[PDB]
């Protein structure tokens, strides 16, 4: 409603005066269309001379009546007697690639294996593979299918996609019947463009929302739905119709999950139920903390690949939330406890409508890309004094 | 929407730190949605410019698994 637009409005004028003292970079870029995915690629050129260095995202498109595009976009990120720092972002955020992609693009991943190939999530239950090399980087336009209607007939796909990173071409993804595939494009035939999946995980009774590898076993991923489970799987069992561990993680639909880079045995879940899970795989029948102070649906959680205790949060509402696990149990002033608890670290006010997904940047610390439904896409760092104290 | 880039200035820095008690960013980080006193922190800054380690993953957990929920 109108009313509710100009409270938002006047809440991000706030915000953007406010953002010297807050922050120490803020960048941002009002994309053509949304874009309901973003992550780093892991590349960065320092070109000589300059006070700067070029990173790049991969980020898609979402739009329904115009040709959609798995996109890459460059970004200029500064090099390490006046108040502010306010300037222009001309030329500062790029973009270097576009390439057709036949639905909207709910989720792009990297292979961490060979960074040129991206794997793409559809609405159908088909996942797609581009090498970006082997495209032009500006495509021709494109022939749009005008369907008079579309009578969709397949419940929800959930947007998780992941590679094995340490089984090259190994992929997971999220299937529309509350199963899990996972494909092997490592040795796919020189003819054969299509694969089909060397393996179908059911267990789930409901839309799987996410799947993610374990960053150093192999054979373990993890998988979250909307039956309220979180389930611990092993490639390794012969039975695939049943995982190796099954929590009830939540008490409601669960939506995402990410381990700890630093940590074999930690990892978070996210759930509609408005809160971040803390699970230790050693112990699953005791979840080790709850993080609670969004108000809404929590949709992505990522742990910084910086800091061992730091982790953010975003979903439904506009706001993302940094959590640092350091400051649990820390005695806080009554007022400061009316803020929420110690280990909310800082709340990313930028964005006016809801955040889709974020990625930390993995060469510069503290450094976030946040991509919203409102078309923005942000390049953000928090004050130092906020994240050194 | 105007898009917008921000490199805030060393100065800034500094005086964030300076006027840590005027400013409180454990306080000002989890309100993006209230007006900062911009005009006390520089003031106080202008006036006083004549002059963190973390517990490890490991610890947090020994804290967490011990204060059970």
């Amino acid at each position: 409603d109108a009313v509710e637009e100009r409270v938002i409005n006047e809440e991000y004028k706030i915000w953007k005066k406010n953002t010297p003292f807050l922050y120490d970079l803020v960048m941002t870029h009002a994309l053509e269309w949304p874009s309901l995915t973003a992550q780093w690629l892991p590349d960065v050129t320092r070109p000589e001379g300059k006070d700067f260095s070029i990173h790049r995202l991969v980020l898609g498109t979402h739009t329904s009546d115009e040709q959609n595009h798995l996109v890459i976009a460059s970004v200029q990120l500064p090099n390490d007697g006046e108040f502010g720092g306010f300037g222009s972002v001309s030329g500062k955020i790029e973009i270097e690639i576009k390439i057709n992609h036949e639905g909207e693009v709910n989720r792009a991943r990297y292979m961490p294996q060979n960074p040129c190939i991206i794997a793409t999530k559809t609405p159908s239950s088909d996942v797609l593979v581009f090498d970006y090399t082997k495209h032009p980087s500006k495509p021709d336009p494109s022939g749009e299918c005008n369907p008079d209607l579309r009578l969709r007939g397949h419940q929800k796909e959930g947007y998780g996609l992941s590679w094995n990173p340490n089984l090259s071409g190994h992929l997971l993804s999220a299937s529309d019947d509350h199963t899990i595939c996972l494909w092997d494009i490592s040795a796919v035939p020189k003819e054969g463009k299509v694969v089909d999946a060397k393996t179908i995980f059911t267990g789930h009774t409901a839309v799987v929302e996410d799947v993610s590898w374990h960053l150093l076993h192999e054979s373990l991923f993890g998988s979250v739905a909307d039956d309220q489970k979180l389930m611990i799987w092993d490639t390794r069992s012969n039975n695939t119709s049943k995982p190796s561990h099954s929590v009830d993680a939540h008490t409601a639909e669960v939506n995402c999950l990410s381990f700890n880079p630093y940590s074999e045995f930690i990892l978070a879940t996210g759930s509609a139920d408005k809160t971040v899970a803390l699970w230790d795989l050693r112990n699953l029948k005791l979840k080790l903390h709850s993080f609670e102070s969004h108000k809404d649906e929590i949709f992505q959680v990522q742990w910084s690949p910086h800091n061992e205790t730091i982790l953010a949060s975003s979903g439904t509402d506009r706001r993302l939330n940094v959590w640092d696990l350091s400051k649990i149990g820390e005695e806080q002033s009554p007022e400061d406890a009316e803020d929420g608890p110690p280990e909310l670290l800082f709340i990313h006010g930028g964005h006016t409508a809801k955040i889709s997904d974020f990625s930390w940047n993995p060469n510069e610390p503290w450094v976030i890309c946040s991509v919203s439904e409102d078309n923005i896409m942000q390049v953000w760092q928090m004050a130092e004094n906020i994240y050194n104290d | 929407r105007q898009a917008f880039y921000l490199h805030t200035t060393k100065l800034t820095r500094i005086a964030r730190r300076l006027c840590r008690e005027i400013l409180r960013p454990w306080h000002a980080a989890r309100h993006p949605y209230l007006p900062i006193n911009s005009a006390a922190i520089k003031a106080e800054c202008t006036a006083r410019l004549p002059e963190a380690v973390r517990k490890p993953l490991e610890a947090v957990l020994r804290y967490l698994e011990t204060h059970p929920r």
